[PDB]
């Protein structure tokens, strides 16, 4: 029905509305952490958890690690992040539909410009002059 | 005369002088890894250990005037080692263009051009040259023959200034020497039978000698007018020397003396005559020198004292039996190790820690007890030499002596 | 100055005339030569007072190091006189 | 739409319908690079993506040297957005030492460094200490995202002609930037080997996996 | 004795410490300085500062940044004359533009430590203004001439 | 021409000419410096080749500045009548851009290149 | 007795393993690595001696 | 400097205990933390795609690797 | 930010809105924008102005 110059606008509005989605959802660090120690009585004991001089169940996260002397609207924030993430997975969808819809349809429209042509989808080898 | 020895899991597969006129020859040397290690040549210390930039270094080569240094990684880079103010001094200079093959061996031609062939087969032409357009890149990538079972890649390069040329050798035993403006081949031999490793020249490139892993080191020779008319060389002549390999070369020519020395995996060192290669009365070298000494025996239990590298052991006679064997991990490079007058006292040296044990012999087996002696474990100890049988005296790496369990020496004009 | 610096040098070898230095000094080299006068009492009573009358007339380290010199030196006359001068 | 402190002092964290980093303003009512702003007093949130500090804060540090009186040098400055939170975190009475070599840029941060004067900038090259001395004097932590293969070299010399002792050095290395074909925990290996040959005590380091793709941050402290 | 031409400010201005030559800088960090030892020892000479105008800005830019062959740098060096000594210098070139007339300019490795302990401590005691009259002239020079004349 | 950084050499410009070649075969390049521009910011490009052959060389050199925004790998290369004749057109182009699809049949030369591009800054 | 020696060794020898999430490496003794600097790179030189001891030759 | 820890000990840990438990439950649920981890996961995969640079430097170093190795093809 | 622009949107930077109304329904996108006011597609007749 509509056309590649719909389909390129559209596609343009939401691609740009994911990437400033994204720049306002937060993801979390992963991957590892390594401390450099002088060499013995730190592999003797191996250290800690407390080398953070913080509490010793929140340290797992790889956010805010509150220390000590810094550390001393139940359903709805879960179910309106969980909605956030889903409606930019939903928008990933709609680019990669998008995307698939402009490819095959200026694909088509491609193939009826010109050229020595043959379906195996290759030209023959002449500069068009 | 001179030994510096670096300990378990170091090598060394390249290194090179710098003398500039009027100062202090120097070293500098590869590891395995990252580093050019410029030594002294004072005592045996590397007095400075730059950490290049880029990559896992393959090769050194010093410029003429000695002021640049190149050194060819193994990511694809060359980097330029500017090397003035003396010694200790190490700066960067810059990085060439980059490629994706581990840059396998580079030599200069003047302070401009850097010759360097890469692991792809190819040898490229890099320009360096200040005040002028084109530094830091490349002029052109020659392209050695390949091959199809197998990757040919150049293991050598050297720059001839005579007739302009680069002489290269590769893993094919393709000997080739490309012309050097207009960047393509003069002539080409398929003289050896495989990898070709190293080669050289002489001081005004009448001479081209080649040596590889099978061993046959040859020479070809420009000697006469009318081929030095047409700067055309021949495959003048051939010679098998060794039992296993050739891994380096060189050539040295004066008006006394001119000689090459060869070696290879069997650890021996050869020297030919240069300029009569065909004439000449070779020479081999035997294996161990042994101008430091490694093995010392006492006469107390009839015993003998054996240090390999960071390892001794000890055995006596009698037939005879093969009493204890020590391992250091701490003492890394071995030096001298000498024992009392007596089966009791072994000082085991290193120029960084040096220890001593005392030893109870409990019959077909030692025990051996460490002692600390802490201004012997700080000092740097060269030579220990056992004066009574509780008191040794220590030679220094700061030209000073001194008496374990203090002394002076008059000074020597420069 | 420098005979300020042969001062301060002098009493580190040592460690190793007040009223004429606070008189030349009042008439860099004044917090000098207090600098020098806080470290010789440092390393001496009625001169130390004619010194607290002159020196609070008039940097830092010399009135932290004139307080310690105080403090390791009637006295209500003493603290009275430094008092009213501050003030 | 609740704002709650982090483990450093300057830098929190926005709560509420979502969680996010989020840092204060020196310069109030306006974005510099196009990101959010909540007003809870003003904050400007800055996301991992397109910064490394961030995403090595996000990451988590242990002990940051990015302190809210003291002096902080950015050396590879990029084209604001970096320097910026760095500023703010910095606050009034510090300052925050740009420079910047490349100067297509460089009308970038002084156009930013003309609207916040935290910042100072400055456009010699991150070689050349002699040539942008006159101007600097002992700043109190030196942060790196400088792209170019010599970093240990240039936070070296920079640091001892510049960073006072026990002064943080906290640096952005990248590994294709250096040493390409060989894997990231080697070249930190060999990075961090040519720091303590440099003297500098490294502390920690992570590698900030998943906001962007291998990089490192080493941190540690500086003992002449 | 002391030589060491520091420009902060808006000029060079020399610094009259308490100790002596290059030796005592290999000494001054075994000292470990570092403190009120520092802060006592050292002590102004000359400082040259002409104005906070955007000319005496550029022409000591030129200076510090170029052959230091200023009005101002030579006027500050020609205030010295008892022994024509060694002075102390920060960069290569401008250690050998000041080795022209009548000196003996040194730069090495040491230099370098006492520029560190005189930062930290300058202008505590040697100009007598402000830190924060320092830390924003410092800006303003930093914007005029750190930009224009190198930026375009 | 000194605001041309980087540029290839002789063997990369041939082995790049070559691929440009192919991507005209099989029509997946864009042509042209607005062309470029535009497949830039909609951001399906590959890598970008730019001709520093032209009398201004800043008629092309503004792609550079989003294309460093971008990260996109970008080279030179010294001959815009080799860009014409090698991406098949009879007049002189000044850049070309290489749109993405995985499902070629010139993947690997392409990416192959594209490391060769973007190893040397 | 058979093995509890080289075992010990090990893990003596080794640098330390990842407790808990993140994991520490060692930092030696800066007098050690003063004399003898690098170590060699292993992975490389194996491969230069692997093809100077290549098959095609014998 | 003292740390008495009589009182103190017990109203400190009664504190950093009433607090790590405000700040553990300002997070939203350890249950549902699949879903959300899950749906980043994707969306970190489809956005910043490492993968092809992963790929890149395999192949980056697959080049370098000297062919003893028959290259017969 | 304006020279790192293609042509296309350098012609038609002006008239944006018919432009965007246009393409989010079934018309044709305009030509003109904001250089139609220069000199020179005045001068010019027909749709030679937009050529």
């Amino acid at each position: 029905t509509q056309d590649s110059n719909y389909v390129r606008t559209l596609r343009q509005i939401e691609l740009k509305k994911l990437e400033k989605g994204a720049k306002q959802l937060m993801f979390k660090s992963s991957g590892n952490h390594t401390i450099f120690v002088d060499s013995r009585e730190k592999m003797n004991e191996f250290t800690p958890e407390k080398f953070f001089n913080t509490t010793s169940e929140m340290v797992n996260r790889s956010e805010n690690r509150l220390t000590k002397d810094q550390l001393a609207p139940k359903e709805s924030l879960d179910k309106k992040k969980l909605k956030k993430f889903k409606q930019v997975k939903q928008h990933l969808q709609r680019e990669t539909q998008l995307k698939q819809v402009q490819q095959r349809m200026d694909a088509q429209r491609e193939l009826l410009k010109k050229g020595s042509k043959k379906k195996i989808f290759k030209w023959k080898k002449q500069r068009k002059r | 005369e001179m030994v510096i020895e670096g300990g378990k899991d170091r090598s060394i597969e390249g290194l090179c002088w710098s003398n500039v006129n009027g100062e202090s020859l120097r070293l500098f040397s590869i590891g395995g890894s990252t580093v050019v290690t410029e030594w002294d040549l004072a005592t045996g210390l590397p007095l400075r250990n730059y950490d290049c930039n880029s990559g896992v270094i393959w090769s050194i080569s010093i410029n003429d005037s000695q002021d640049k240094l190149s050194v060819g990684c193994d990511n694809g880079t060359v980097v330029l080692i500017d090397i003035s103010g003396g010694p200790g001094v190490l700066e960067h200079d810059t990085i060439l263009m980059r490629q994706e093959a581990r840059v396998l061996t580079l030599a200069w031609k003047k302070d401009d051009f850097v010759i360097g062939g890469c692991s792809d087969g190819r040898i490229r032409i890099w320009s360096a040259q200040k005040n002028d357009e084109n530094m830091g890149r490349l002029l052109h990538t020659m392209k050695v023959d390949k091959a199809k079972k197998e990757s040919t890649l150049v293991w050598s390069v050297i720059y001839l200034p005579r007739t302009d040329q680069i002489a290269s050798g590769d893993s094919t035993g393709s000997i080739k020497f490309w012309d050097f403006q207009f960047a393509t081949l003069n002539q080409s031999f398929k003289a050896h039978d495989a990898d070709v490793l190293c080669l050289t020249t002489d001081t005004d490139n009448n001479y081209v000698f080649s040596a590889g892993v099978d061993r046959k080191i040859f020479q070809f020779s420009q000697n006469t007018n009318k081929s030095q008319k047409n700067n055309r060389w021949v495959n003048s002549s051939n010679r098998l020397l060794h039992g296993n390999d050739i891994r380096a070369i060189c050539a040295y020519q004066s008006k006394g003396a001119d000689f090459l020395v060869s070696g290879g995996v069997e650890k021996t060192l050869v020297i030919n005559s240069l300029t009569s290669f065909s004439n000449g009365n070779y020479r081999k070298m035997p294996t161990v020198e042994p101008y430091s000494k490694n093995v010392l025996v006492n006469k107390e239990q009839r015993l003998v004292v054996s240090w390999s590298e960071s390892t001794v052991k000890i055995w006596t006679m009698g037939n005879y039996k093969l009493v204890c064997k020590l391992t250091l991990k701490d003492d890394q490079n071995i030096s001298t190790c000498s024992l009392s007058p007596d089966g009791q006292v072994l000082v085991v040296g290193r120029p960084s820690t040096t220890k001593v044990f005392h030893l109870q012999p409990v019959g077909n087996k030692l025990k051996v007890t460490k002692l600390d002696n802490d201004l012997l474990l700080r000092t740097s100890t060269k030579l220990v030499k056992f004066i009574d049988n509780s008191k040794i005296v220590i030679c220094s790496c700061e030209d000073d002596v001194f008496i374990v369990d203090e002394v002076e020496l008059l000074e020597v004009t420069s | 100055g420098g005979l300020p610096v042969l001062y301060a040098q002098e009493t580190l070898i040592s460690c190793t005339e007040h009223g004429c230095t606070e008189l030349t000094n009042v008439r860099a080299s004044p917090q000098v030569q207090n600098k020098l006068l806080l470290v010789i009492g440092s390393l001496e009573v009625i001169l130390h007072s004619v010194m607290p009358i002159f020196t609070f007339m008039g940097p830092a380290l010399i009135k932290n190091s004139k307080g310690n010199e105080k403090e390791e030196m009637h006295v209500p006359r003493h603290r009275r006189v430094k008092l009213f001068s501050t003030l | 739409v609740v704002i709650e402190p982090h483990r450093h002092a300057g830098v929190y964290i926005a709560r509420g319908k979502e969680d996010l980093l989020v840092t204060k303003n020196m310069a109030p009512g306006e974005s510099v690079y196009g990101e959010k702003r909540i007003s809870v007093v003003e904050y400007r949130v800055w996301n991992p993506f397109r910064s490394k500090l961030a995403a090595g804060i996000m990451g988590g540090l242990d002990e940051l040297f990015i302190a809210p009186g003291k002096k902080v040098l950015y050396l590879g400055a990029a084209s604001g957005t970096s320097v910026s939170h760095v500023s703010d975190v910095v606050g009034p009475e510090g300052v925050v030492y740009a420079v910047e070599f490349s100067h297509r840029p460089g009308r970038e941060l002084i156009s930013m460094a003309k609207k916040r004067p935290n910042i100072i900038p400055i456009i010699e090259d991150a070689r050349h200490p002699q040539k942008y001395r006159m101007l600097i004097g002992m700043v109190d932590c030196v942060f790196a995202d400088v792209a170019q293969p010599d970093q240990a070299r240039i936070i070296a010399l920079n640091s001892h002609m510049f960073l006072k002792d026990q002064g943080g050095v906290v640096i952005s290395i990248k590994a294709n930037c250096i040493d390409s074909t060989v894997d990231a925990e080697t070249v930190f290996a060999r990075e961090v080997q040519k720091l303590r040959e440099e003297r500098i005590k490294p502390l920690e380091q992570l590698t900030l996996e998943p906001y962007e793709r291998d990089h490192c941050i080493v941190v540690g402290r500086y003992m002449r | 004795y002391v030589l060491t031409e520091t420009s902060a400010g808006y000029a060079l201005l020399k610094a009259s410490d308490k100790k002596i030559y290059k030796s005592s800088s290999l000494i001054q960090d075994l000292d470990s300085s570092d403190k009120v030892l520092k802060e006592f020892k050292i002590a102004a000479f000359s400082k040259f500062n002409s104005a906070a105008n955007a000319l005496e800005e550029a022409n000591s830019i030129i200076e510090g940044k170029v052959s230091s062959q200023l009005e101002k740098l030579l006027e500050e060096i020609k205030k010295d004359k008892k022994s024509t000594l060694i002075v102390s210098e920060t960069k290569l070139a401008n250690a050998i533009n000041k080795l022209g007339l009548n000196f003996n300019v040194v730069s090495d490795a040491v230099t370098l430590d006492i520029y560190r302990a005189i930062k930290e401590y300058l202008p505590e005691l040697l100009p007598g203004m402000s830190d924060n009259d320092l830390s924003k002239m410092s800006l303003g020079l930093a914007h005029s001439i750190g930009r224009h004349k190198l930026k375009f | 021409n000194p605001k041309a950084f980087p540029l290839a050499d002789a063997a990369l410009t041939q082995q790049i000419l070559d691929v440009v070649q192919q991507a005209a075969n099989l029509r997946q390049l864009k042509k042209g410096a607005n062309e470029a521009t535009k497949t830039l910011n909609r951001g399906i490009s590959e890598f970008i080749i730019m001709a520093a052959d032209c009398e201004p060389i800043e008629i092309l050199l503004h792609l550079p500045l989003l294309c460093e925004d971008k990260n996109v790998p970008y080279v030179f290369v010294p001959s815009r009548v080799a860009l014409g004749r090698a991406c098949g057109v009879s007049r002189p182009v000044i850049a070309a851009s290489i749109t993405t699809n995985d499902a070629s049949a010139i993947k690997t030369q392409i990416y192959a290149v594209k490391d060769k591009i973007e190893t040397l800054l | 007795i058979k093995t509890k020696k080289r075992k010990t060794l090990k893990n003596l020898r080794k640098d330390s393993v990842k407790r808990g999430k993140f994991r520490v490496q060692l930092l030696s003794t800066t007098q050690d690595s003063k004399t003898l600097p690098p170590k060699k790179e292993s992975s490389i030189i194996r491969s230069k001696d692997r093809w100077l001891n290549r098959k095609a030759l014998n | 400097e003292g740390t008495l820890t009589d009182h103190e000990r017990k109203y400190l840990n009664k504190l950093i205990k009433r607090n790590s438990q405000n700040l553990r439950s300002w997070d939203l649920e350890e249950e549902v933390r699949d879903e959300l981890e899950d749906i980043q996961q994707s969306i970190l995969k489809d956005t910043v795609s490492t993968a092809n640079t992963d790929r890149s430097k395999r192949r980056r170093f697959k080049r370098k690797q000297f062919k003893e190795d028959i290259k017969e093809s | 930010s304006l020279a790192k622009s293609p042509a296309s949107t350098i012609q038609i930077l002006g008239a944006e809105k018919a432009l965007f109304r246009a393409l989010k329904t079934k018309h044709d996108t305009p030509k003109y924008g904001l250089l139609y006011h220069a000199s020179l597609v005045g001068q010019a007749t027909g749709k030679n102005k937009g050529k």
